[PDB]
């Protein structure tokens, strides 16, 4: 299968550097143009550089000097060497596969987030947000996790291992007033299952080390 | 004994950049200030040598490269650059001595609807030697897979076509290019002005 | 250097109606050099069209590609909720290399849905931590505007709440929000009567959820 898989992202004081991974399958990473395209949160696609087969390199004027591409013919792999980064640096990384007039940029990775700040990494506090129905009413309730209190982003719910997709929304974090993040995992339910089925939020915060699985419970 | 310089610079028909013409010059006398002087050019570089200077000069021979680019291209016909033209279709040497000439023939290669006779190379693995012309058309392979000869997914025709159209941004607008480069081994000099 | 400037910025139509993105240049460049992408949230950006008017793999016929020199156009034919998206489009021809526009972010239309509404308090566990944070779920509705209001033994809530908004939703069109208040322990055992009341098109009059603390 056809795929480019990036890694490397995360946080990174102002200053420091950071290099991202592109592990591609099946193109040749060095018989291709390959690109690296940014996202700040909420902003447009922002090109960042390009390598090309015969190994000329091109770079956008925001990161020239600071950013290297390169490649790893054995490893198929194409990377990105951030160095003095900033915080404007902080975006969703893509990696891609160009072929200009034969097709444009056909091919892309899914991205990896990288966050530029001097803020600590903390751990996430996971709370049930507890089904307030009886199982008996007839109707719908709804559940969730509450993850309180934790930076960088992300971090990643599931319900019931991924078992249960059907009904979940898991919301865009929001930066509080102290600088961490929040966010809320729900899901609704027929009300009579809460008699019957287990209800667990799987969260994982990798930065702090963090995996809970939370069951949440009726009261 | 006159070089037939116009046959190189007012040739009805230029070769595409990948596949770009050489004109060996010899046993004629050239005199390139009139050819310099000549409001007629929106380039005229050259490296080393200075023109008027030229006139004074005798070479063992002088080679004509002539071909058609893109505006925005015609940047990369100077020593010690990169880009798909410089990579893949037409290399001049770090050390080059010799004039670079060009002017827009948007009158002369451009027409209503694209015309699509002009080509560039677009994929190939490695960079090109100083004066060295790719002319190969096999299919590119892109991926794992070999091509067979048959275009399809990661198995690309090599060559693309400029879309020269007369109303093109002049970026866009097909460029005449004529490369004089100057030769001195040790043996007869056979160019002089 | 060149600008591509897209509009309208946002966009809001029905199934089965036709779409119209409009990108313009700065400068005229040759349609061999224009391409457009669809981005679905939390996904990479998706080519659609590349040459101006050249078909992507897995692009159907009913997205249309047109334009030459400083004006070109997107068409989106019988739109259905899965083209919820921002659409960009891109020049290669031009310096630096690579230019995007900014994008028209397209929500699609349904019929008008009134959210459920959920009030969850804290739980015990968070209690033990020194903080209270009570939490509002308006789930599924359409429009998107819509309007929670925190009360507290009566008292309206200003300046102690936060809300986070799902992106629309790919399949049913719909909106879910949730709004935390959030509290000290001590503020929160001050109080008994926990409200949120929500507003939107498809309640004829507002409806509220409520909870009294230590029921
Ligand atoms: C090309 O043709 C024009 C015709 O007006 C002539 O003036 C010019 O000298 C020619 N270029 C040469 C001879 O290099």
């Amino acid at each position: 299968e056809v795929q480019l898989v990036e890694s490397g992202g995360g946080l990174i004081q102002p200053g420091g550097s950071l290099r991202l991974s592109c592990a591609a399958s099946g193109f040749i990473v060095s018989r291709n143009y390959m690109i690296w395209v940014r996202q700040a949160p909420g902003k447009g696609l922002e090109w960042v550089s390009v390598i090309y087969s015969g190994g000329s390199t091109f770079y956008a004027d925001s990161v020239k000097g600071r950013f290297t591409i390169s490649r790893d013919n054995s490893k198929n792999t194409l990377y990105l060497q951030m160095n003095s980064l900033r915080a404007e640096d902080t975006a969703v990384y893509y990696c891609a596969r160009d072929l200009e007039v034969a097709g444009a940029i056909d091919y892309w990775g899914q991205g990896t987030l990288v966050t530029v700040s001097s803020a600590s990494t903390k751990g996430p506090s996971v709370f049930p947000l507890a089904p307030s129905s009886k199982s008996t009413s007839g109707g719908t309730a709804a559940l969730g996790c509450l993850v309180k209190d934790y930076f960088p982003e992300p971090v990643t719910v599931s319900w019931n291992s991924g078992a249960l997709t059907s009904g979940v929304h898991t919301f865009p974090a929001v930066l509080q007033s102290s600088g961490l993040y929040s966010l809320s995992s729900v899901v609704t339910v027929p009300s009579s299952s809460l008699g019957t089925q287990t209800y667990i939020c799987n969260v994982n915060h990798k930065p702090s080390n963090t995996k809970v699985d939370k069951k949440v419970e009726p009261k | 004994n006159l070089c037939p310089f116009g046959e190189v610079f007012n040739a009805t028909r230029f070769a595409s950049v990948y596949a770009w013409n050489r004109k060996r010059i010899s046993n004629c006398v050239a005199d390139y200030s009139v050819l310099y002087n000549s409001a007629s050019f929106s380039t005229f570089k050259c490296y080393g040598v200075s023109p008027t200077k030229l006139n004074d000069l005798c070479f063992t021979n002088v080679y004509a490269d002539s071909f058609v680019i893109r505006g925005d291209e015609v940047r990369q016909i100077a020593p010690g650059q990169t880009g798909k033209i410089a990579d893949y279709n037409y290399k001049l040497p770090d050390d080059f001595t010799g004039c670079v000439i060009a002017w827009n023939s948007n009158n002369l290669d451009s027409k209503v609807g694209g015309n699509y006779n002009y080509l560039y190379r677009l994929f190939r693995k490695s960079n090109l030697k100083p004066f060295e012309r790719d002319i190969s058309t096999e299919i590119y392979q892109a991926g794992s897979t070999p091509c067979n000869g048959v275009e399809g997914f990661n198995c690309y025709f090599p060559l693309q076509s400029y879309g020269f159209q007369p109303t093109n941004g002049v970026g866009y607008q097909p460029y005449r290019v004529v490369v004089l480069s100057f030769e001195l081994l040790h043996a007869p000099a056979t160019v002089c002005g | 250097e060149i600008v591509l400037t897209q509009s309208p910025g946002t966009l809001s139509l029905s199934p089965g109606e036709r779409a119209t993105l409009s990108c313009r240049a700065s400068q005229s460049i040759s349609s061999s050099y224009l391409a457009w992408y669809q981005q679905k949230p939390g996904q990479a950006p998706r080519l659609l069209i590349y040459g101006a008017t050249s078909r992507a793999t897995g692009t159907p016929d009913r997205f249309s590609g047109s334009g030459s020199g400083t004006d070109f156009t997107l068409t989106i034919n019988r739109l259905e909720p899965e083209d919820f998206a921002v659409y960009y489009c891109q020049q290669y021809g031009s310096s630096p290399g690579y230019t995007f526009g900014q994008g028209t972010k397209l929500e699609i239309k349904r019929t008008v849905a009134a959210p459920s509404v959920f009030i969850f308090p804290p739980s015990d566990e968070q209690l033990k931590s020194g903080t209270a944070s009570v939490v509002c779920l308006l789930n599924n509705f359409y429009p998107r505007e819509a309007k929670v209001q925190w009360k507290v033994d009566n008292a309206l809530q200003s300046g102690n709440s936060q809300e986070s908004v799902t992106e629309q939703d790919s399949r049913d069109s719909t909106y879910s929000l949730g709004s935390t208040l959030t509290l000290s322990k001590a503020d929160y055992e001050k109080h008994k009567v926990y409200a949120c009341e929500v507003t939107h098109q498809g309640l004829s009059s507002p409806v509220t959820k409520s909870f009294n603390r230590g029921e």
